[PDB]
RNA sequence: GAGUUGAAAAUAAGCAGAGAUCCGGAGAUUCCCGAAUAGGUCAACCUUUCGAACUUCUGCUGAAUCCAUGGGCAGGCAAGAGACAACCUGGCGAACUGAAACAUCUUAGUAGCCAGAGGAAAAGAAAGCAAAAGCGAUUCCCGUAGUAGCGGCGAGCGAA
RNA sequence: AUCCCGUGUGAAUCAGCAAGGACCACCUUGCAAGGCUAAAUACUCCUGGGUGACCGAUAGCGAAGUAGUACCGUGAGGGA
RNA sequence: GUGAAACUAAGUGGAGGUCCGAACCGACUGAUGUUGAAGAAUCAGCGGAUGAGUUGUGGUUAGGGGUGAAAUGCCACUCG
RNA sequence: AGUAACGCAAACAUUGGUGAGAAUCCAAUGCCCCGAAAACCUAAGGGUUCCUCCGCAAGGUUCGUCCACGGAGGGUGAGUCAGGGCCUAAGAUCAGGCCGAAAGGCGUAGUCGAUGGACAACAGGUGAAUAUUCCUGUACUACCCCUUGUUGGUCCCGAGGGACGGAGGAGGCUAGGUUAGCCGAAAGAUGGUUAUCGGUUCAAGGACGCAAGGUGACCCGGGUAAGAAGGGGUAGAGAAAAUGCCUCGAGCCAAUGUUCGAGUACCAGGCGCUACGGCGCUGAAGUAACCGAUGCCAUACUCCCAGGAAAAGCUCGAACGACCUUCAACAAAAGGGUACCUGUACCCGAAACCGACACAGGUAGGUAGGUAGAGAAUACCUAGGGGCGCGAGACAACUCUCUCUAAGGAACUCGGCAAAAUAGCCCCGUAACUUCGGGAGAAGGGGUGCCCCCUCACAAAGGGGGUCGAAGUGACCAGGCCCGGGCGACUGUUUACCAAAAACACAGGUCUCCGCAAAGUCGUAAGACCAUGUAUGGGGGCUGACGCCUGCC
RNA sequence: UUACUGUUCCCUGGGAUUGGCUUAUUCUAACCUUGUGUCAGGACCUACGGGCCAAGGGACAUUCU
């Protein structure tokens, strides 16, 4: 019932990545990135998009940066379509 | 294929090292206790240079 | 094969400290350890012998005995056994080979090995190979008898003891070929004190082949090496003593 | 009491005579390591039953063993721990040196190490000084005095 | 002598005990073997105010700049 | 072969601090270098190379000491 | 002093391009080097050096348009890889407990602690920088749900198992390699020629199963009664286990192999496009024999003495004790669903680690091609990576690194220092001495190429004949030997950085001490080692194989 | 080192720890040693250890002065 820590849920998303390979990641394989809290794991993220879009998750990848930001892969099931969510944001 | 006289670094494990001077070390021992007594009051910045966490991106593992 | 475990005092010659005691220590190969049973408990049942196994821990063989409750236990190994040879620890135990008894129902002149000092430590005298130990008699209160050394010590009746002599008597006919020979069981080179330094033994210094120059040869922490007797003077066990070996 | 959102301009948006920014008093929050104390650990991490560990306090239960002891359970923003330049108290306790050497002696009960505690500490309310006259706890300064003495009667030490 | 300890022995209660530089006698003084106690006194990592026949960037705190930093050392530590 | 053994001829077997010789570990001679490319190396030969062998990783022994197949040698280019 | 040097003697060269500017940057062609690496991974360590754009102050031993430099931005994707969430060794800590001026020391269970054990994945593709991590396809592990059944389970506890050495060689396979065949393409201006060039490939895993291999009692092929692997039953303190007894059982062991995975996937080549990057279609054949591992079966077997870790997971099972419960728990097949933390970049026989340097150095482990060859030596090459971060001329002495040198051959010299010579394989022949093992490859001589035949090639070797050269193990590679003496027996160890020896050690021999609460050794003490050993053992002194001896006071 | 002065290991005596009956020997109760003998908590201690009961020594020795 328990979590692995204990913090503010939502912190574990901070904010997207925009660059020409994310985007071109959209299209490809329907994912997103996000940059994350180096607390945070693929549990809480997971539990955390269910909830802020209404969307599953198929799978979450991530990663720690050598500046000690941890980074985000989150790939969506194929029912839904990444670059429709993104739209809804206002990034491309 | 001998190394030359002056070649007392050779490069060991930070897991070891961090066993024999590490953080936890000094703080098992009086004098070790006192060593940072020494260097707080000396201002220095690093207490212990022989230090690692046991995980992250400075894990010899 | 349960009596055997690798649980041992590693490190040998190192004390708590780490500092050599028992100088000359160290290398050689690898030994498991085996559990004998020297207080020879479990009395008044039969148990014959199957193998004659090698203990690295010992100069002498040891022997499987197998109960009929299913236990096993190791022995040493006496004289003349052979395989089929049946073993009884008890009071009324016929006296031969491999049997165990007190020496109040033993006879005048048995050869006796595996002999204990006291009741519950069990037997730590005449374990060597070709050791035994002859009764030479008995009065009241305790016994007295002969050792491997020829001392004549006074030991109390009710201990007990096994009959016979330790196997591998032959095993002094045979000559260490070699240096590497002596490694393998774990003793390293022995230096001579002539040869060292002053600071390192009494014997140091001195230019070419030195003498002793000195009163009488000496150990490395100054006292005397030969005739000096190193025995406690009033000791405990003073007057369990009949006479002195020789 | 009129302009402000640090050093530190610029940019983008705000707050403000309905009295901001700022200045004081009392409070709140105060992530991880660290006495670290849920357990472990290569300090700032991990695993977790999610817990101030242990000693003390308040209860309940009551091994060998009758009373007891030791354990066990629970309660309790729950007393203590650690840190702290020097001074202070206690314990251990040098050597070079001086004596034109050196052991008695001196350096010195100094240095340093350990432990403890306070803003001061320690000492302290006569089984005391004194000498035929008298003083009336302890501590500090002047002075007695480099005097009386001590000392291989040497170096030097030194009162009341 | 006075004061304080280890070993071993071991008193007396005001008609008494200790001290007064071995000890005895007389006199004087004092009442051990329980404890607490402010002030005058010593110190400055510091705080506020004030003053310098103190220095003025090789000086003055090691350090007037990201100084116990850079750098060296396994480390203690050294150190611009 | 003998009374039985001792003894003895072949074959099998593949022992050894065995032999030659790379890696690996060592460092006997000479040259070169000697403000060196290098605070002990390069080049050409040399020794051991199934053993008392070599080596990694993780550890132990700390100075009136430790360690030493013992040179007063080694113990962070430092050791009477 | 504008002096020495600019870090190996693997080697550069031209054309064209970029640009203010080129021996130094980019590309092309050719030449040359490494190729048990100067190649590709990888551990530790370093800690952004990795990729793109811009720049050239400083840094680079020259130049520089370039860079491991500077600035800006970006980059490391895991249920299966590695480590932790599991276990434990060495060793370190240690509840209580013992000891001790203080600090603290000793120490029991317990807990930490991989260098080990345990535990589930491959191929292909994508590509500024990552992928066994992302995509495709095919699998695996754990948990949960579902469907029946069972209906007491889960810990503690007991037992099994895990569980282990070295050396040696044989056998059965595979990787890998070579050749042949098949397919496709080819005229490489020469005398001739296709005899030339390229391809001929695919895993984890699932399912089946094996000898003419190894093993398993019975005979000189057959017969026969116990007997192997692997099971069952029974008695006693007695569930399992162990021990004893009885009984079934000719088959067992596992690398390899068959099939699916495995698609016209991959692929030579061909057809068209171009900004020349690759893209888009097409895409044949995809077999056999020989050689053969240092790798697998394999802790398979044999022999030997020095006698070759522990714990957990896993499996079996009673009682006592503890916790929980009619599913809410255990157990079986299919199906379905779900899936923690950290590392992952780049260098790594190095310009990024360790050596103060972009230093002729040191740095564990894995992969191991072709010709000749015993070989991972050596020589030349493949894949792949490089041409060594100052150069151009000139061609004095002198120095260093190398080659040859007439006649003589140690006359040199402290000294045959150094150099030279010898060298392989197959035959012949091998002394004194000896501890009978050796000496010994003793020494010293002969042969060695290529072609044909004998010959059946019998894997060889041998014989006969013929032929070329001054020279046939023609290169690299690759022992110099003999006589005598001193010391030490021998293999080995030693003054890291001037001494490798006659010194040390050594097997053996001798003396003396120690009867276990041992002597001895370290500690203030508790206690530890000696030793979980017991006088055929342990400590100490001297001597130093073996042989003859070891006197007198 | 058979230089001077000292320290330590070790041996020996007096005293304490320390007692009883006899003519120095014995006795057991202090003290020393041992138990895979036994009991013990939620459980284990066959993991040191603790309590109990035994065995061997015995007023010696160890320890202090
Ligand atoms: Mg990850
Ligand atoms: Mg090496
Ligand atoms: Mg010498
Ligand atoms: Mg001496
Ligand atoms: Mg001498
Ligand atoms: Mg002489
Ligand atoms: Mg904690
Ligand atoms: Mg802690
Ligand atoms: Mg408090
Ligand atoms: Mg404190
Ligand atoms: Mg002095
Ligand atoms: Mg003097
Ligand atoms: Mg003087
Ligand atoms: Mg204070
Ligand atoms: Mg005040
Ligand atoms: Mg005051
Ligand atoms: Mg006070
Ligand atoms: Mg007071
Ligand atoms: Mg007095
Ligand atoms: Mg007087
Ligand atoms: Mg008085
Ligand atoms: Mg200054
Ligand atoms: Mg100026
Ligand atoms: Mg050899
Ligand atoms: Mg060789
Ligand atoms: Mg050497
Ligand atoms: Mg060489
Ligand atoms: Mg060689
Ligand atoms: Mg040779
Ligand atoms: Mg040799
Ligand atoms: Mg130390
Ligand atoms: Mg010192
Ligand atoms: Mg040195
Ligand atoms: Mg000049
Ligand atoms: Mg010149
Ligand atoms: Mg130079
Ligand atoms: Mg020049
Ligand atoms: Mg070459
Ligand atoms: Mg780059
Ligand atoms: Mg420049
Ligand atoms: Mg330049
Ligand atoms: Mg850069
Ligand atoms: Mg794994
Ligand atoms: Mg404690
Ligand atoms: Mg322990
Ligand atoms: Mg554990
Ligand atoms: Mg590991
Ligand atoms: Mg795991
Ligand atoms: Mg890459
Ligand atoms: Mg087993
Ligand atoms: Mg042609
Ligand atoms: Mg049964
Ligand atoms: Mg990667
Ligand atoms: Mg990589
Ligand atoms: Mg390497
Ligand atoms: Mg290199
Ligand atoms: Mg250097
Ligand atoms: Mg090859
Ligand atoms: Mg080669
Ligand atoms: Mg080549
Ligand atoms: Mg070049
Ligand atoms: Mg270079
Ligand atoms: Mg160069
Ligand atoms: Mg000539
Ligand atoms: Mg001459
Ligand atoms: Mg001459
Ligand atoms: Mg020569
Ligand atoms: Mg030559
Ligand atoms: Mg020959
Ligand atoms: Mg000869
Ligand atoms: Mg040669
Ligand atoms: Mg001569
Ligand atoms: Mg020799
Ligand atoms: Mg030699
Ligand atoms: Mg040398
Ligand atoms: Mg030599
Ligand atoms: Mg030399
Ligand atoms: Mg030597
Ligand atoms: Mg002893
Ligand atoms: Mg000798
Ligand atoms: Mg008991
Ligand atoms: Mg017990």
């Amino acid at each position: 019932k328990y979590p692995r820590r204990i913090l503010d849920v939502y912190q574990i998303l901070q904010s997207p990545i925009i660059t020409e390979a994310a985007i071109k990641n959209i299209a490809d394989e329907n994912s997103l990135l996000f940059t994350v809290d180096v607390r945070a794991d693929k549990k809480m993220i997971r539990e955390a998009i269910s909830n802020f879009f209404g969307v599953k998750v198929r799978k979450v990848n991530t990663l720690i940066r050598p500046d000690g930001t941890k980074k985000a892969y989150i790939m969506l099931n194929k029912e839904y379509n990444a670059s429709e969510l993104a739209k809804k944001i206002g990034i491309f | 294929g001998k190394a030359a006289l002056c070649l007392t670094k050779r490069s060991r494990s930070r897991k070891s090292l961090a066993r024999t001077h590490g953080f936890r070390l000094r703080m098992s021992t009086t004098s070790g206790r006192a060593l940072l007594k020494r260097r707080r009051a000396k201002g220095r910045k690093i207490l212990c240079t022989k230090t690692n966490p046991s995980s992250g991106k400075r894990a010899s593992p | 094969n349960n009596l055997i475990s690798g649980q041992r005092r590693c490190g040998k010659g190192r004390n708590a400290r780490g500092i050599i005691t028992a100088r000359h220590r160290g290398g050689g190969h690898k030994r498991l350890y085996r559990k004998i049973d020297f207080r020879r408990n479990e009395k008044d049942i039969y148990g014959k012998i199957v193998t004659i196994e090698y203990d690295p821990n010992r100069n002498a063989y040891i022997c499987l005995i197998h109960y009929g409750d299913g236990e096993k236990r190791y022995i040493l190994h006496p004289r003349g056994a052979i395989i089929g040879d049946t073993i009884v620890s008890g009071t009324e135990v016929p006296i031969k080979m491999g049997n165990a008894l007190p020496l109040t129902d033993m006879p005048l002149g048995t050869a006796i090995h595996n002999i204990e000092i006291t009741l519950g430590r069990g037997g730590q005298l005449a374990r060597a190979a070709g050791a035994v130990a002859k009764l030479i008699a008995k009065e009241g209160k305790s016994a007295t008898l002969k050792l491997p050394s020829g001392e004549v010590r006074l030991i109390s009746k009710n201990c007990s003891a096994t009959v016979g002599q330790v196997g591998n008597v032959g095993v002094n006919q045979k000559r260490l070929g070699r240096a590497g020979s002596k490694r393998w069981l774990g003793k390293r080179p022995v230096v001579r004190g002539v040869v060292m330094n002053p600071v390192d033994h009494p014997h140091g210094g001195g230019e070419g082949r030195a003498p002793i120059g000195r009163k009488s040869p000496t150990t490395p922490w100054g006292y005397p090496a030969l005739g000096r007797r190193s025995r406690k003077r009033n000791k405990y066990s003073d007057n369990f003593i009949i006479r002195r070996r020789s």
